[PDB]
RNA sequence: UAAAAU
RNA sequence: AGCUGCUCCCUAGCAUGCUACUACCG
RNA sequence: GCGGUAGUAGCAUGCUAGGGAGCAG
């Protein structure tokens, strides 16, 4: 990407820590959520904010890897899903 | 020098016999696990002798299975199938259900129509009309 | 008498696993926990409760032809 | 993008420890020996808790090969060692040889730079990237039942209700959240900063415990690799085992690699695997499979010393000593050394591999590397230290399908684990003794030699600043006289003077409690520790064996017996064809009956019946094997000396000393 | 390399290699088979040859076991044993062997030629194991006999797909149908590589034969077409599973109030479910097939699979299913072969459809609740074992009539096969009695059911649907233009030429003839879409056109006449050579210039 | 080696467009009749008149033109751009081009059906 | 010499 | 799917060692 | 009658190589 060149060219030497490269240049995030109370505080809605950027949700699955719509993720229907859900979001500008 | 050439043939014979034998068994054993495990299981179950398990096993023979894990709490639900009337008699006396050697209070019967049936509607005479495999729901005593 | 039910629970969980029951994480978690809790039991009256709960999982689905294996 | 906080470290030092007169090098690359490395990493451990945790790790940089840009780590920033830069980094290359392909495919730089970002709310450990589109949940299956042996045991009075021996070792099964829920136990590793004026004396005594060995580098044509069919780590396990990478490299590619890691840092990726084995508790057990590029090098660095440790008899570290042919008796007879009012005692480290700090791991590495006083130069030893730290002590674990960072503590499956554990064990014991002797009222010590020893110990710790070798030898002799040890990788047995320990002149068990509390961040309960006042019954337990003083021929002899439930549980639960149908498996029961022989000499009676049960079962197995091979073909075999395996004289000879 | 003996089912490792199918035999059974047959080759873990270089003795009865190998007596070692000794042969598990005395029937099956009626007559009166053995060996014998046919090459090129071929002189030429295929190879000098498979068709004149190529390789002058053979897979499950009865209905839950149009079938619908498998035999065109879908909706929640050996049959019953059932219905027939294609409904790849329709050879391996195999008069024990092997279900139902048509069985050339021995279930239906009986016509005109019931059945048919329009002008048939052994007569077609347009409203009849090539002559100068009397049998239409041939033993068969006339709604015609069948015929006589 | 056909194998044709290239179209179906052949285009005659003409004859398939010398690749983009829509694909150089080369698009994707290049 | 197979 | 350490069992090869008896010379 | 080499058969040791299995941290 030109984003990677963009962050490397700002380095006052040419070398940057590794732990920040997927933070500032990746184009897909994947959250793994244990229970509903955690989903509430983190990716609630269809667009959330993490790593100082704005990600937008699309495709949610579960432990068995079968699709789930955000309408099923309610609190009384929570005890009927395979509980570690894997929310995959993209980077929206 | 002719007694030392059958002493070696007599040894290759053994180390071929003792290898072909186990190569035959060690392969037949792995080609029959899904059907030996089950017979072993039910042998051990029958030998265990516990009426709580014999009840559900017999029941289960005559198409009366449960639809979810039998719960243990003094208040969760149990939803079991009931396929014919002669099954319904032996277990549901009024509103108590006798399954897994316990007593469950029947709350909702519902036939294959997915619509509710009244408990007073189930009897010998009017039975021929109900879509029969029902699903009784109950809670433990 | 408790060793009997412990070995039987081992055989039961192995059968359940052979029937592809670990394809549904909820069911496999339930059975795994019932099994490990039976193996650590220390009075033979709780073990039988959890054994009937565990065997209900096999009696639920129709993959094992019960009327045949019950030729006694 | 800032990864070099060198002036903030100096400003913090000048703000808090201003009059501490020793030179502090923020980057230990400029240190003068190994004690200076310890002294400066001690401060880095503290100051690194201020800076952001995204600035530690590999330091990638864009290089070009054949007009194509790669992202590869030049050197790593460490919490304890500061910034470290590679020395042979060459932009613009034409083609990569095998060695460079190996060192660019083992780096976590291009794997983590090109994968999805990850936020895992299941753990508190900092998670880096997700190397693929879906998380993997690995389970563990239950063992197989060997019904024939169980029926046979039952038919001879075993497992009746109210008996002494019953079944407690099983194969526990685990569900999907078992790899990550167990990896999350690294939350027990905190940033401990050690007392340095005392660690710099404990390290000298600990090293004095390792004076009768020899080590150094060896060439690639002198290493010994037993079992070349073990996995090669990530990502190398997509293409073969260790055999493929030990055959594809000549004796000059491996030597080029080794001589390369003395000037550069290669970070690697460790996989985590779930074990499948019998046990008595349902906590899942997991092991760390390290990359081949790290083992291949640590072998040539360390193997000469490791092999000379496992071939010495009569020392403190008893690795390599066998327990057959009178080995147990000799080990116990040499621990009991000569001690004057001897009691025995043993303890336990709770969560030894997660909770071990990093300063003691670095200390273990330095004590092991002190043998290269001739083969290696000084910057060479530092870059080897940096490689071990970047590959086994903070490393990018690959759990499930995604990369996490590891805070610290030993990785169980590296090259030198069972010996680093022994160094750390001796370090904790020596610290306990120092604390137990300095913290007592010197006004009441009546033995006017021990009082003067206390005086000089204080003066040598907190006043004199260069190492005093005569007093180090004096304290080491005092320790070897009053406190005798027998150490395996974290499993110790101590025979100590009880009169002294009562007056607080050597460690007791409370001293280990205090030391672990303030130096290891765990609480050692008095319940997992044992003590013993009667020496005619040895260690209550050591390496999971109990000791029994039997009469063997003319004299008396210590013998180790196991736990009957363990042996029976290994008899009844297996892995499908193993034992299940043991007629193909008669060697299993020969080995298990070798292990269960001393139970014959036991005062209980069901214990002995275990061994006799095994012998009768071997006889039955053979009787029904010949019966099948006779009808299969029609002629019995012509010679099989398998009748010796069901008479006791074949087994007793394994605990009698000639051999 | 171990199995079970074909006669006594004991453990063994010997195979009588000279027998075509290489069946396992125990010690005693192999000794008995080899002491009385030209088969004297045996194969155990390794073949039984004289292991001396240059010797080739193979008769087991004279071989000797030497050192780690078996040796001729000339090449005998100083120490050795004879293999065939004391009424047995040496294999594994020798002293635990059970000897069945079915060696007579076994040798009969093993050395027979399948040429006379006795061979089939004994193929279907032995035990089940021998039954399957005879089945697979018979199919093997037939399809290996197919190899003795002739080969064809090029002669000259005439177009892109109608060309002139050259059959090799002196050997039998295979029949010309779109299921006899030959793979084509060009051999240039050099260059003998496959160019594709081909199926041919003799077009409008000789010696031209239009053809269909698997790929557009431009045909040249040096290639040839050699018939490609097939293999046979051995069987496992028996022909029919043993029966079990019950006291209450199992697995199936009835209904009370759906479509009483299937009225008289209720008590029988129950008797189907209270057994393990049952059979329904029915005269032509009655409540059969109707009964199938009737029971199908009587048990709505019941998974049911339908099957037959003939494509047109499964297709016609899938049509009759479409007429009545939710859709929600698929016919997983054939992906892309059997070039006479079929349905237009759904899917061949899902097997969750509650109603699956196919042909036996292409069944998928599924679970079911009822399997309704259709027309058992046309299937063989092979096919019954195929269905019982691929599917498992709860109940089985077979419907057919042994009085109609059997399997062709090409090689048999003397004698006659009574229906009792067509296969297993036909035997069962005629030995004790169809365990379910239904007999009165719904379909074809009352008068023609009177005709057919007057002749094949003793008279026991009645129905409705009366006149009109039936005629049999005893029509002289001229030149038997016989290119292939399938007859062709177009002077006979001179009657549809005598009735081309004078039928101004008889426009959608169906043309059927006993001979396939004269039916392609109906596809030569065309009158209407035409069929064979074999692609009938479970198919019905309104008006029927029919042409015969000379009084050969082929067309004279009363069963094909039955299945040719009984497939109409209210009109038919019979143009027969006729020495006494128009003395059988219960209709109005006509003549050739009799157009009114 | 050569292998002919009885039909144009999967050649999805144009109806009647570019019949001014008819002196070429009469033989363009020849392309589908045999495996391959040759052609002699004398100087100034039908060089890449035939090629772009058959390009127009089959506008629903990816077709390639190649050369060896880059003066030929420029004469190959010559006689091309007019009868091609643009919709152009003639990519020859990633980091070569001792003299200037192609003029419109890319070297990383290869878009439209007709692509030009050099053999080396 | 009649049906017709990943 | 890890790093070590110890132990039993089976097979192969080589040299050494050992011993018997046979052939050639001294 | 004995010394030297060359043989076969037999025997033991040791060491390498290969495979199977058991325990311990
Ligand atoms: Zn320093
Ligand atoms: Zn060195
Ligand atoms: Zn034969
Ligand atoms: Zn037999
Ligand atoms: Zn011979």
């Amino acid at each position: 990407n030109d984003a990677l060149n963009n962050i490397i060219n700002n380095a006052r030497d040419g070398c940057v820590p590794l732990n920040i490269i997927p933070l500032t240049t990746a184009a897909k995030l994947m959250v793994v959520i244990p229970d509903y109370n955690t989903y509430k505080n983190t990716c609630d809605g269809t667009t959330f904010t993490y790593a100082s950027a704005l990600w937008e949700i699309q495709q949610v699955v579960d432990a068995d890897s079968k699709i789930v719509q955000l309408s099923e993720i309610s609190m009384d229907n929570s005890p009927n899903l395979a509980w570690p859900l894997i929310v995959t979001a993209l980077r929206a500008n | 020098r002719d007694a030392a050439m059958q002493r070696k043939l007599e040894k290759m014979a053994d180390q071929a016999m003792t290898q072909m034998y186990k190569q035959a068994r060690s392969e037949d054993k792995r080609a029959k696990v899904t059907s030996a495990m089950q017979t072993m299981l039910f042998t051990m179950l029958r030998k265990l002798d516990n009426d709580a398990l014999n009840n559900i096993i017999n029941n289960a023979r005559d198409g009366c299975v449960p639809l979810n894990i039998i719960p243990l709490t003094t208040a969760a639900k149990l939803m079991v199938v009931i396929p014919d009337y002669n099954t319904y008699k032996n277990t549901c006396d009024g509103t108590t259900f006798t399954y897994a050697s316990a007593l469950w209070e029947i709350q909702q019967v519902v036939d294959a129509d997915s619509k509710i049936v009244q408990l007073s509607e189930i009897s010998m005479d009017n039975s021929p009309n109900l879509a029969w495999p029902l699903i009784v729901t109950a809670l433990r005593a | 008498k408790m060793s009997d039910v412990k070995c039987t629970s081992v055989v039961l969980l192995s059968v359940l696993q052979q029937l592809r029951v670990e394809s549904s994480s909820k069911l496999w978690a339930q059975c795994v926990q019932l099994h490990n809790d039976i193996l650590l039991a220390k009075d033979t009256t709780e073990a039988f409760e959890k054994m009937v709960s565990l065997l209900s999982v096999l009696l639920s689905m129709q993959g094992a032809v019960d009327i045949n294996k019950l030729c006694e | 993008l800032k990864y070099d906080f060198t002036e903030e470290r100096l400003k913090l030092f000048d703000r808090y420890f201003k009059y501490w007169d020793q030179t502090y090098h923020p980057n230990c690359v400029n240190c003068l020996d190994d004690r200076c490395i310890l002294h400066c990493a001690n401060f880095n451990v503290l100051f690194s808790t201020v800076f952001p945790p995204t600035s530690f790790g590999p330091l990638v940089r864009k290089i070009f090969v054949d007009g194509v840009p790669f992202v590869v780590s030049t050197g790593y920033h460490f919490r304890e060692l500061g910034v470290v830069h590679n020395q042979d980094v060459n932009l613009h290359s034409s083609r990569l040889s095998f060695k460079e392909l190996l060192v660019y495919a083992a780096d976590p730089a291009m794997h983590a730079a090109s994968g999805n970002l990850l936020l895992d709310k299941r753990t508190t450990c900092f998670s880096v990237a997700a190397l693929t589109n879906n998380v993997a949940f690995q389970t563990v299956k239950p063992g197989n039942f060997n019904k024939d042996f169980y029926d046979f045991a039952v038919s001879k009075g075993f497992f009746k209700e109210g008996s002494s021996v019953e079944l407690k070792h099983f194969f526990f099964a685990q569900d999907g959240n078992a790899a990550i829920s167990d990896y999350d136990y690294y939350r027990y590793n905190l940033p401990t900063m050690c007392d340095i004026r005392q660690l710099l004396f404990v390290v000298e005594v600990v090293d004095k415990y390792f004076d009768c060995y020899d080590g150094g580098c060896i060439n690639a044509n002198q290493v010994i690799v037993n079992n070349l069919d073990k996995s090669a780590g990530f990502p190398f396990n997509k293409w073969g085992k260790a055999r493929l990478y030990y055959d594809s490299m000549s004796y000059e590619d491996q030597d080029a690699l080794f001589a390369y890691t003395k000037r550069n840092v290669i970070p690697t990726i460790t996989q985590m695997n779930l074990k499948y084995a019998i046990s008595a508790k349902n906590r899942a057990r997991t092991v760390a499979g390290v990359s081949i590029c790290s083992t291949m090098t640590n072998r040539q660095f360390h193997q000469k010393l490791l092999k000379s440790i496992a071939a010495t008899r009569g020392a403190t570290v008893v690795i390599g000593t066998s327990k057959f042919y009178g080995g147990w008796h000799n080990m116990l007879k040499t621990v009991y050394s000569d001690v004057e009012n001897p009691h025995l005692m043993g303890w336990d480290y709770p969560k030894c591999d997660r909770a071990m700090p990093n300063m003691l791991r670095i200390m273990a590495s330095l004590v092991l590397a002190r043998k290269h006083t001739t083969c290696c130069s000084l910057s060479h030893r530092f870059y080897r230290l940096a490689n071990e730290c970047a590959q086994v002590l903070s490393e990018m674990v690959m759990c499930g399908g995604s990369l996490y960072v590891k805070p610290g503590g030993t990785s169980s499956g590296d090259a030198t684990t069972a010996y680093a554990n022994s160094v750390f064990n001796i370090c904790q014991a020596v610290t306990a003794n120092v604390n137990a002797l300095l913290s007592t009222d010197g006004n009441k010590i009546a033995d006017k030699y021990v009082r003067n020893l206390q005086h000089r110990l204080y003066e040598c710790l907190y006043r004199n600043r260069d190492v005093d070798t005569d007093f180090v030898n004096e304290f080491y002799a005092y320790l070897r006289k009053h406190f005798s040890m027998m150490i395996l990788s974290d499993d110790a047995v101590v025979c100590f003077n009880s009169t002294y320990a009562s007056q607080g002149l050597v460690a007791s068990i409370k001293n280990f409690k205090s030391v672990l509390y303030y130096q290891n961040n765990v609480f050692m309960s008095e319940a997992k520790c044992w003590t013993e006042t009667d020496l005619t019954k040895g260690p209550h337990e050591f390496c999971s064996q109990h000791t029994m003083l039997v009469k063997q021929g003319d004299d008396y002899v210590y013998l180790p017996y196991p736990d009957p439930s363990r042996i029976l549980g290994a008899g009844c639960f297996v892995d499908d064809i193993v034992k299940t149908d043991g007629t193909l498996m008669i060697e299993r029961f020969v080995s298990l009956a070798i292990d269960a022989y001393p139970l014959t000499k036991h005062p209980n009676q069901e214990y002995a019946d275990v061994f006799h049960l095994y012998l009768q079962y071997i006889r039955k197995l053979h009787d029904e094997l010949t019966g099948h091979m006779l009808d299969m073909y029609s002629v019995m075999l012509t010679n099989n000396n398998t009748s010796r395996y069901w008479e006791p004289e074949f087994y007793e000879a394994m605990y009698t000393p000639h051999t | 390399a171990v199995g079970a003996c074909v006669l006594c089912n004991s453990q063994t490792s010997l195979r009588c290699g000279a027998c075509i199918r290489r069946p396992f035999l125990c010690c005693k059974c192999c000794y008995d088979h080899v002491i009385s047959t030209s088969h004297k080759l045996v194969l155990s873990v390794n073949p039984y040859v004289c292991n001396a270089p240059g010797c080739d003795v193979t008769d087991v009865t004279q071989l000797y076991l030497g050192g780690m190998s078996y040796y001729c007596k000339s090449h005998k070692p100083p120490i050795s044993f004879p293999l065939c000794a004391n009424g047995q042969v040496f294999g594994l598990y020798k002293n635990t062997c059970v000897g069945s005395d079915n060696v007579t029937d076994f040798n009969a099956i093993a050395t027979c030629d399948w040429t006379n009626a006795g061979d089939y007559i004994l193929a279907n009166t032995c035990t089940e194991r021998l039954k399957l053995f005879a089945a697979e060996t018979l199919k093997a014998t037939e399809e290996t006999f197919k190899l003795s046919y002739g080969i064809a090459t090029v002669r000259e090129v005439l177009s892109d797909r109608e060309l002139h071929l050259s059959w090799e002189v002196g050997k039998p030429r295979p029949p010309l149908n779109r299921n006899y295929v030959f793979t084509g190879y060009r051999v240039t000098k050099n260059s003998k590589v496959q160019i594709g498979e081909y199926t041919f068709e003799k077009g409008d004149y000789g010696d031209a034969v239009v053809y269909r190529g698997t790929t557009t390789y431009k045909l040249n002058v040096g290639d040839y077409f050699v018939l490609t053979s097939h293999t046979v897979m051995p069987l496992s499950a028996p022909t029919l599973v043993p029966q079990e009865h019950y006291v209450r209905i199992t697995g199936l839950y009835p209904t009370l109030n759906i479509s009483d149009e299937f009225s008289s079938n209720v008590a029988n619908y129950q008797k189907v479910g209270m057994q393990k498998y049952s059979t329904l035999q029915g005269p032509p065109g009655t409540g059969k097939s109707h009964f199938a879908i009737g029971l199908a909706l009587y048990y709505p929640s019941a998974r049911i699979v339908y099957t037959a050996c003939s494509h047109a049959a499964v297709d016609a019953l899938c049509e009759k299913a479409l007429k009545y059932l939710p859709i929600d219905k698929c016919s997983r027939i054939i992906p892309a072969r059997a070039r006479v294609e079929c349905f237009d409904k759904f899917k061949v790849n899902s097997t969750l459809e509650q109603y699956v329709f196919c042909t036996v050879n292409a069944l998928p391996e599924t679970t079911a609740d009822i399997v309704v195999f259709d027309e058992i008069s046309m299937a063989t024990n092979y096919d019954l074992s195929v269905v019982n092997a691929r599917l498992r279900a709860k109940h089985y139902v077979y419907i057919g009539d042994p009085a109609q048509l059997p399997a062709p069985r090409t090689l048999l050339t003397k004698g006659t096969l009574e229906p009792e021995y067509f296969n297993s279930v036909c035997r069962l239906m005629k030995t004790i009695g169809p365990d379910m009986f239904l007999g009165t016509c719904r379909r074809c005109p009352a008068e023609i059911v009177d005709t057919v019931s007057a002749l094949v059945y003793d008279n026991k048919l009645k129905a409705h649907k009366d006149k009109s329009a039936q005629c049999f002008k005893m029509f002289y048939k001229g030149v038997i233009t016989h290119d292939v052994s399938s007859a062709i007569n177009r002077p006979q077609i001179g009657v549809v030429r005598e009735f081309l347009t004078r039928n101004p409203a008889w426009r959608k009849a169906v043309f059927i003839s006993p001979y396939n090539s004269q039916n392609a002559v109906a596809s030569k100068i065309l009158g209407l879409p035409t069929q064979t009397v074999d692609s009938s049998q479970g198919s019905e239409y309104d008006y029927v056109i029919f042409t015969q041939t000379t009084e050969t033993a082929h067309s004279c068969n009363v069963n094909r006449f039955n299945v040719a006339i009984t497939r109409a709604k209210v009109g038919i015609l019979c143009i027969m050579s006729d020495r006494d069948l128009y003395d059988k015929l219960q209709f109005t006589s006509l003549e050739i210039p009799r157009r009114n």
